[PDB]
RNA sequence: UAGGAUAGGGGCCUACCAUGGUGGUGACGGGUGACGGAGAAUUAGGGUUCGAUUCCGGAGAGGGAGCCUGAGAAACGGCUACCACAUCCAAGGAAGGCAGCAGGCGCGCAAAUUACCCAAUCCUGACACGGGGAGGUAGUGACAAUAAAUAACAAUACCGGGCGCAUUAGUGUCUGGUAAUUGGAAUGAGUACAAUCUAAAUCCCUUAACGAGGAUCCAUUGGAGGGCAAGUCUGGUGCCAGCAGCCGCGGUAAUUCCAGCUCCAAUAGCGUAUAUUUAAGUUGUUGCAGUUAAAAAGCUCGUAGUUGGACCUUGGGCCGG
């Protein structure tokens, strides 16, 4: 029975201590602070930085001159600066060990919406992004957790069919038009 | 065997209010946040 | 002290092979007694109550812990399996088909019911927390 | 089992197929053939899933059944024909020639060629020996077998063959300094000229090459393939010229290409 | 005020069709429907014929106003008659089809004779 | 050694002869709730436990045994016989083998449709056309996994902290909320023209018109003594009922039970049971301990085992970056 071929694996995981003061309000700190659906988005956060991490750790044990630190070291750096996740003259693979779960969450659709207007409140981003009022190039993205490279940043914008940037007026525009009419 | 249920029994009936819902997911914890530590 | 040259791997090998049954836990899991307690290897039971009983509390305590005398279909054990709700133990009756479980403690007796380990999760095909909870009556 | 298997699973299928995983339960299952037959692409490989001719087994079907795939000289209508290293496969209705090579990553390219370098083929032989009556014959990895040899060919050795004359026209000595290039391993693909040959009683001979930049690597007798006499091939080589490069040189190539544009 | 545009477009004539992905660029319309899609695809190829046509396997992208697909230019209606799936046919109405009833189909047939 | 048999080597078997083969480096024997492997879970490293299962190999088709055909079978969707089971009989006879798909009984803590299809992946045949419970599609499916809704924004308000003077005020900035307060915006859940999807339908993706006043388009699970986050709230019970993983609570002022409010942790998930990994430097080769906490044999000899003192020229140079 094929399909039972599809690989799919898990994404976040449990913390080991349920019940501290220290971590249970830096974590409500940043789910307020970038308006998250529940902790589970910030626990994916920790769960790609440890990865990330991981690799970044292996690759600093060995030496330079060695292909395969060179290879996947320029792979991972790559991959930071297209999600601008490192800054400029900032390439030395250990900036990436550096960065902290903050950045990640500072690369979300909604933290972009947030800081080029256009939300007038984070999670208005958040429902801005989920009732399919905004495209990224040209498609209407709806993933709060989008992750938009730099290359991509620049041109974030409302979608052609939303009432706010696009077409025609929304369902309750025409309802008080119709009954006004 | 005799005193099964009694205090279970010996309570009063009451009954719960209406209250209205909390908000859930990502709006309650907006007021976990702006609850705890902005007011 | 321990036997570090490099050729005594085979002394090392045998000796923790040999030390490993002092451990209670590995000696538990691999000495073939759990299948022969009455579930034999399975986290559930389901059995039929022979009557309600109620047995004491130790010293600490006072107090009437009620359970129930259950038989086993699947092997015929006759054991003991305490009710854990308040006043439940009315929807009990004789003879009703139960499905027992483990009490905690893995085996072993919980708290101050004397030598009691197992506790009630069904009766009569109904869930006890929904009887507690009156979501559904059998 | 009780008898030979008839069915092949994608996974079970050879690495160098390139075919997908949840394209299905079962792979193509290359009939038994002239050739290895895990060192080999069925003519459905090459007709859908490399040309894209058609789109599924029944159209694959219909292409070959209007006997037009034409392979080595002579139209083959089975469909799972294992095709391999310099077998050409033509078409005549769009009078278009390919040669099947090893290219430097251990696969299989369909290397276009003109009709000149396709009115014939270059093999391995197998081994030359005596036959019914003395009549000597050889053997060819290709399986075909030729009878009067010409006495100076040899084993391992490397011969042409015309598709109209149907027997040797030449043959290059498998000797030390002709370009080779490797068949299978890790070191397939990579062409380049032997350096060096060891040989150790009752085991596979050792064949050191060096590619034509510098790199040298070694290789098991079964595997190696000699082209032309001298550096010179007699074939013509896939668009990287039997060098394998290294992921970081081949990562250095795609940046200067986007680069350049 | 949509727009057709294909790709990925290679002529066989060993099958003698011209098989190619088309893009559909159909904004504010909710999708364009294959018989609306057969005469525009006629008309700019000029194939004489509007039926060789046979177009498949369409998505409209996520966000909407986009759609992939699958098109066949045939050059001999004979030609897509005996090189092609008789589904796609039946769907386009140049054959039919007939409902089965597996019982007695060849099992208690192979009994008597 | 000689032969017989096999497709073929061979004590595989026969005749004769020799007296050998394995073992404390664990044979033989016994257990295995033991098919093997690729691998799975967990993992700082090392490890520990598992691996029936879709990939490969082996073995079986109720239990044994024996053969036909055939290139290929000791075949079981082939036969013969026995044993267990069972069906039809008009009472002589006859047909059997779901550990194939689906489905029924039983066993159980424990596991779905007596569906559609050859269109895809391939197989198969005399074969471009037939066939394919292989295999795909659809229905049940909180096994597991992924994205992810349950509102958002504004001024009004008793108000609530500076910031414009900051006295003496008073109202002020992000709005913090008790506001079913007021207000127009946004939408998908759902309904649904249609098209697309499909072998044909269905789902998804698009999208005519519909589709939000906060009672609803209502989020639960468990917990509130310690661990361990969150009541020195209120009522009832009175060593009882009961809770409680452990420590403990309950003997008329219960922070621990039964209830209501409030709250908390997780959140479309969580509790429970068993088994297992971590914790566990509580199996320790890395890496434990043995005077007194469990642990140096009473003492010496002693074979295997383990471990074994020092000593042997690349000694000094050129040469090229
Ligand atoms: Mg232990
Ligand atoms: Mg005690
Ligand atoms: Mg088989
Ligand atoms: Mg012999
Ligand atoms: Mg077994
Ligand atoms: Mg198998
Ligand atoms: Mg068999
Ligand atoms: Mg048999
Ligand atoms: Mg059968
Ligand atoms: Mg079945
Ligand atoms: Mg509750
Ligand atoms: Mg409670
Ligand atoms: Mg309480
Ligand atoms: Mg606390
Ligand atoms: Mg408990
Ligand atoms: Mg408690
Ligand atoms: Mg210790
Ligand atoms: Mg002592
Ligand atoms: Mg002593
Ligand atoms: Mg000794």
């Amino acid at each position: 029975h094929v399909n039972f071929y599809r690989n799919y694996g898990k994404t976040f995981k449990k913390p080991r201590r349920p019940y501290e003061k220290e971590r249970l309000d830096a974590e409500l700190k940043l789910v307020g602070e970038y308006g998250l659906r529940c902790k589970r988005e910030l626990w994916r956060v920790q769960y790609a930085l440890s990865r990330i991490r991981n690799a970044a750790r292996h690759l600093l044990t060995l030496d330079e001159k060695n292909p395969r630190r060179i290879f996947e070291g320029a792979a991972l750096l790559r991959r930071m600066n297209r999600y601008g996740l490192l800054a400029e003259g900032q390439d030395k693979l250990d900036y990436v060990l550096a960065l902290t779960a903050e950045n990640f969450l500072a690369r979300r659709l909604q933290t972009l919406v947030f800081k080029a207007g256009m939300a007038k409140s984070i999670h208005h981003a958040r429902v801005l992004i989920r009732q399919r009022h905004i495209r990224v190039g040209r498609q209407i993205v709806n993933v709060p957790s989008f992750m938009v490279r730099v290359e991509s940043e620049k041109h974030i914008d409302f979608s052609l069919t939303s009432p706010f940037g696009g077409g025609p007026a929304g369902r309750v525009k025409r309802k008080n038009q119709k009954k006004a009419s | 065997l005799a005193r099964a249920g009694k205090v279970r029994g010996q309570t009063p009936k009451v009954a719960k209010q209406d209250k209205k819902k909390q908000p859930r997911g990502r709006a309650h914890k907006r007021i976990q946040y702006n609850r705890r530590f902005v007011t | 002290g321990k036997t570090r040259g490099m050729g005594a791997g085979r002394k090392l090998k045998t000796h923790r092979r040999n030390q490993r049954w002092a451990d209670k836990a590995y000696k538990k899991s691999h000495l073939g007694n759990e299948w022969k307690k009455p579930f034999a290897g399975s986290s559930h039971a389901k059995g039929i109550v022979l009557e309600k009983i109620g047995i004491e509390a130790k010293q600490p305590n006072s107090a009437i812990r009620k359970c129930a005398r259950v038989q086993l279909v699947k092997n015929g054990k006759k054991i003991a399996a305490f009710v854990p709700n308040d006043g439940c133990l009315n929807f009990i009756e004789e003879n009703d088909e139960v499905l027992i479980a483990g009490f905690g403690r893995k085996g072993h007796a919980v708290g101050d019911i004397p030598g009691v380990r197992f506790k009630v999760v069904k009766v009569s095909g109904v869930s006890l927390l929904a009887l507690f909870k009156e979501k559904k009556e059998k | 089992a009780r008898g030979l298997k008839k069915h092949l699973k994608r996974l079970n299928a050879p690495s160098h197929w390139m075919l997908d995983k949840l394209g299905g339960a079962f792979a193509p299952k290359p009939s038994s053939g002239p050739h290895k037959a895990r060192e080999c692409l069925p003519l459905i490989l090459i007709l859908r899933n490399r040309l894209k001719y058609a789109l599924t087994y029944r159209e694959v079907q219909s292409i070959l059944m209007q006997r037009h795939i034409m392979v080595d000289g002579k139209v083959r209508t089975d469909k799972t024909y294992p095709a391999g290293f310099m077998d050409i496969i033509s078409i005549p209705k769009t009078g278009e020639n390919y040669r099947l090579l090893y290219d430097t990553k251990g696969r299989f390219r369909l290397h276009s060629v003109r009709d000149e370098d396709a009115k014939f083929k270059l093999c391995k032989v197998r081994s030359v020996q005596f036959g019914q009556k003395g009549i000597p014959y050889l053997n060819t990895y290709d399986g075909r077998t030729i009878r009067y040899p010409d006495p100076l060919i040899k084993a391992n050795d490397t011969i042409k063959l015309d598709l109209e004359t149907n027997k040797i026209v030449d043959f290059i000595k498998f000797d030390v300094g002709n370009v080779v290039m490797v068949t299978g391993g890790r070191n397939t693909g990579r062409v380049g000229v032997i350096k060096n040959r060891e040989k150790h009683k009752g085991t596979f001979e050792t064949i050191h090459v060096e590619d034509a930049q510098g790199h040298q690597f070694a290789t098991r007798l079964g595997n190696v393939f000699t082209i032309g006499k001298g550096t010179k091939p007699w074939v013509s080589l896939p668009k990287g010229k039997g060098i394998k490069l290294t992921i970081i040189e081949e990562q250095r190539k795609r940046d200067a290409a986007a680069q350049a544009a | 005020a949509v727009t057709l545009r294909t790709r990925k477009f290679m002529t066989n004539r060993l099958l003698s069709r011209k098989q190619f992905v088309l893009e559909v660029i159909h904004p504010g319309r909710a999708n364009v429907s294959k018989a609306d899609l057969k005469e525009r695809l006629a008309k700019i190829y000029e194939v004489k014929d509007s039926n060789c046509i046979f177009v498949f396997k369409f998505r409209t992208h996520f966000g909407g106003g986009k759609s992939t697909g699958f098109g066949l230019i045939y050059d001999n209606l004979e030609a897509a008659k005996k090189f092609e799936p008789k589904y796609r046919l039946i769907r386009n109405g140049l054959a039919t089809k007939v409902e089965k009833s597996r019982k007695q189909i060849k099992e208690r047939k192979n009994r008597t004779k």
